[PDB]
């Protein structure tokens, strides 16, 4: 359950993830635009019956469910990781867009600012 | 290395800068200053860049800006964090100030944490780190961060029950127990929670321990299959009787079966020392 | 038979070593089921937080594109 | 005298393997000085040097004996401090020894006069350092035993 | 059979345990990278504000 | 919200308002709204292979919430739910089911009792899945 | 295959009608079409011609008020340059390092310091000059109390270390490290990896010390002893004690059934088995 849990929390997570790096894209093209319009103006066993082994069956079954689970979750962690990677990628990009957007806004500041004097 | 010589010596040289334009009277001294500071963090001189920082911070201030100074100062706390922790904490409780006024709850909480850090690893002192925790904790609560807050409480908690008395340790054991109750991921380490409760309370008295053992039992269902609970009325029997070699040998045990996180063994010994 | 017995419980020496690396995996499971947690709530926040900049961005500008018709 | 690092040899000859005492080089040391080795804090050997020039400079050499009962190894590194015995205290009058053969190949039923043991023993190991327990190989009558300190007085 | 089985399962084991620390290590780096990015984009977001009320009041004042 | 959400091409939470709402639902025995939205969330999530895996629990409350219509479709929906999803059948769930509607078929509450106490021993139930679980007791 | 053909046409035209423009203000439009042109031969895939025009118009735009602007096309260029003449990259992403610590950005600095160490080490022979760079980004890292990164560099340099016998560095920085994760509540179990690479380094220097060795990390973190690497550490030691050797053959057989060895691991325990 909290495999589950975990998976669909990184889906809902990335989905977010989106969104807010196309916001910043939309940020970044308003702005410009702005900033120029503005410059314009101017098989085996688990089983052995060795005695009887009546208290070896149970076992078995445990064991044979527990491989199975552990069978599945591995592919069921290697599909949870795979996204992570994806995720860091996009956020080192909004790290960049991020930078270049707050030094155009602080270029567009400071010619705002020099243009005066 | 010449690096290290070249900052110092650039450093120096935007320092005589800044503070002959200063004289002369003006972002450009306080621009001045920053870029000598910045090379002289550089440079691995961590010592006396904070100055510099200071001074840019003050006359930055000097025409009311806010945000960078209280950028540049938090960046001076940081560098002092190693060189000297006095004026790091100093920087730090004027940039909490500052956020504070501003009502930056995020970045206050986030100093208070940074500051509790700090008095935790470099100096000596846990009440002061205590109250720091548990002002971050109040805060992040106020900003519906309650992991952060939760955290928190539970830190505190943990050194109170290592060094403070119990009371506390318990009801903040007890709270975290329950609110973990509903929350579905988390409601299975509240057993363990609870189990810190009883051993706490082991150490109060033998019969308020069982008293609040059977509460959590009644409480909580399954409490009653744990193998904490278990351990717990055995250990209490045992103890009932004044037998150290029956509690030494559940003790022994329970490590077997399962390892220690080190502090449980503290209170399991700390609770047999009045065994006799 | 006493060789059968001591076969026996060699046998079982491994099942304790089994659960404990299975309590480590669930316990490992625990801690980053927290941790993607605290991350969903920091995302959220980052996101609500980026909803008001770009309002706040495009308020801006339709103010900045009416002073421009207008003074033009 | 505060004690200077060593690393710790071969013995170089079978005979002072057999007197059982701590072989050293010249430069390192004087025949006959008695010395501590130090080889961690809570293991100290008191030994008795004996310089032979075919030991390297800057080394100790021990005998399989004195390895086994301060458990060294060849090329090990350890400590030597120089240290004067206490006559007035530490002059041995009585030792009860137990003995064991070395070799189970050639242990023989012989009687033996522990008189001529006695002294023997003393001759070879007179003014030289003796604990309770140590262990060491003492040859009487040609015949090699394993000699296990048990009390002395 | 039970070596083959006892050798999965610790193949398994051993697997998860090695992709687990990895995506910890990776999750802790990407927390360090949300924090420092909500950081970042507050000073941005006070640092455009704040240029454009300067904007808004010279041109009201001009105008 | 849900509305607001799908309007505004924003996923993956209007699928979580629903579930919560037919949970909600439930509870005032309304069981045409929760068995639509566990389907719909059941279908939504089937192509997800994050989320494919869940859908059998999806899968498993929609039958727990269609139970109490009746027993003869609620074979056959349990038969119909198998049949899309045949991996269902590697859930605990179905048979579990299987077992309950066994004892049902004779009032044999000792059995239905027995199966829910091992399901309970084995894993912790939700509240709402106990209070379902009594109420078809009670039938 | 036309389309080599067109794009390079096109990435050629565009350079000449750029190189037309700028010799007939007129920096910033020569400077733009300049990396347009850039670009374009980029996409042309005529990868050593396209940065090389990269970097010229990044040193025009160089010659233009502006630095942000400057230091990406530096950037750019030199990744241009990864898949051309390294020396050229090497010295355009040291320009670009010089221009962001001379505006104090820590990051991009040491990303780049990192990534010409690994062009240098993976492409040319020289990895010792890597070892320098990658120092300077964890010292760097380290100043920025970046955990990660630092960790990651000094992991790195440990393990180089270790390929080229500097055994004492590397077990220095494994030390430290396990210490580091120890202290933390998360990354104390991953510490016994750690330990066994340095036990593995100190083993290889000597076979008498690494009893001292092994009963330091056993009795520092009794944990240690429930990890399958001590056991494989002792049974090395008892095998190498004599001269047998079947011993540390049927050992490294046991645990190599389990899970496959590394590269640097196999090379390491097959030097110390045979010497």
């Amino acid at each position: 359950d909290a495999g589950i849990r975990t998976l669909v929390m990184l889906d809902e997570q990335g989905e977010q993830l989106e969104r807010i790096e196309e916001g910043m894209d939309q940020i970044n093209k308003d702005m410009k635009e702005a900033e120029k319009n503005l410059t314009d103006l101017g098989s085996g066993g688990f089983i052995r019956r060795v005695t009887n082994d009546a208290r070896e069956n149970e076992m078995d079954e445990n064991l044979e469910q527990v491989s199975g689970i552990i069978g599945n979750l591995r592919h069921m962690a290697l599909d949870m990781g795979n996204e992570i990677d994806t995720q860091n990628r996009q956020i080192d990009r909004i790290m960049e867009k991020a930078d270049s957007n707050k030094t155009r806004i602080d270029e567009a500041n400071q010619r705002a600012t020099k243009m005066l004097g | 290395g010449m690096d290290t010589s070249g900052k110092q010596a650039e450093a120096m040289a935007l320092l005589a800068e800044a503070e002959r334009k200063v004289k002369n009277s003006i972002e450009e001294a306080c621009e001045i200053y920053a870029r000598a500071a910045n090379m002289f963090k550089m440079a691995k001189n961590w010592s006396a860049a904070g100055n510099a920082f200071c001074q840019a911070a003050q006359l930055h201030l000097q025409l009311q800006s806010k945000h960078d100074a209280a950028t540049c100062f938090v960046d001076a706390g940081n560098a002092f964090k190693k060189a000297d922790p006095q004026e790091a904490i100093n920087c730090l409780m004027r940039a909490i100030e500052i956020y504070t006024d501003m009502g930056r709850f995020t970045i206050a909480a986030k100093h208070h944490i940074s500051i509790a850090e700090i008095y935790e690893t470099e100096l000596v002192d846990v009440e002061k780190a205590i109250a720091h925790y548990e002002q971050s904790a109040d805060y992040y609560k106020g900003e519906e961060s309650n992991s952060s807050a939760n955290k928190c409480l539970l830190k505190v908690a943990g050194y109170a029950a290592q060094l403070e008395q119990y009371q506390k340790a318990i009801d903040i054991y007890e709270q975290v127990g329950t609110s973990a109750m509903d929350s579905p991921l988390l409601k299975y380490s509240a057993k363990d929670y609870f189990f810190k409760a009883a051993l706490c309370h082991f150490c109060i008295d033998m019969l308020n321990a069982k008293l609040a053992v059977q509460k959590y039992e009644e409480l909580f269902p399954a409490f009653s299959d744990s193998r904490e609970c278990k351990l717990m009325k055995k250990l209490l029997e045992a103890h009932e009787e004044q037998n150290v070699d029956s509690y030494t040998e559940s003790v022994k045990e329970y490590d077997s079966i399962s390892r220690l996180d080190q502090w449980l063994t503290t209170m399991l010994l700390r609770i047999k020392k009045t065994i006799q | 038979s006493k060789q059968a017995l001591s076969e026996i419980e060699t046998r079982h020496s491994e099942i304790i070593k089994l659960e404990n690396s299975i309590r480590e995996l669930h316990d490992m499971f625990m801690d980053m089921a927290m941790l993607v947690e605290s991350q969903g709530e920091m995302i959220d926040r980052i996101e609500y937080n980026v909803e008001h900049a770009v309002d706040y961005v495009e308020r801006a500008v339709s103010d900045t594109k009416k002073a421009v018709k207008y003074q033009s | 005298m505060a004690g200077r690092s060593m690393q710790a040899a071969r013995c170089p000859t079978d005979e002072l393997s057999l007197s059982n005492c701590a072989v050293v080089s010249e430069k390192d040391y004087q025949s006959g000085q008695h010395v501590i080795v130090r080889t961690s804090p809570n293991h100290k050997y008191i030994f008795t040097l004996r310089t032979h020039p075919s030991v390297v400079p800057g080394s100790v050499a021990f005998s399989l004996p004195q390895r086994k009962w301060a458990g060294l190894s060849i090329g090990q590194e350890i400590e030597v401090a120089l240290y004067s015995f206490d006559k007035a205290k530490q002059c041995i009058g009585t030792m009860t020894i137990e003995i064991d053969f070395l070799q189970k190949k050639n242990i023989d039923s012989n009687p033996y006069d522990t008189d001529k043991m006695a002294a023997e023993f003393i001759q070879q190991f007179n003014n030289q350092a003796f604990s309770v327990g140590q262990q060491l190989v003492f040859s009487f009558n040609d015949k090699l035993f394993g000699l296990l300190v048990k009390d002395i007085e």
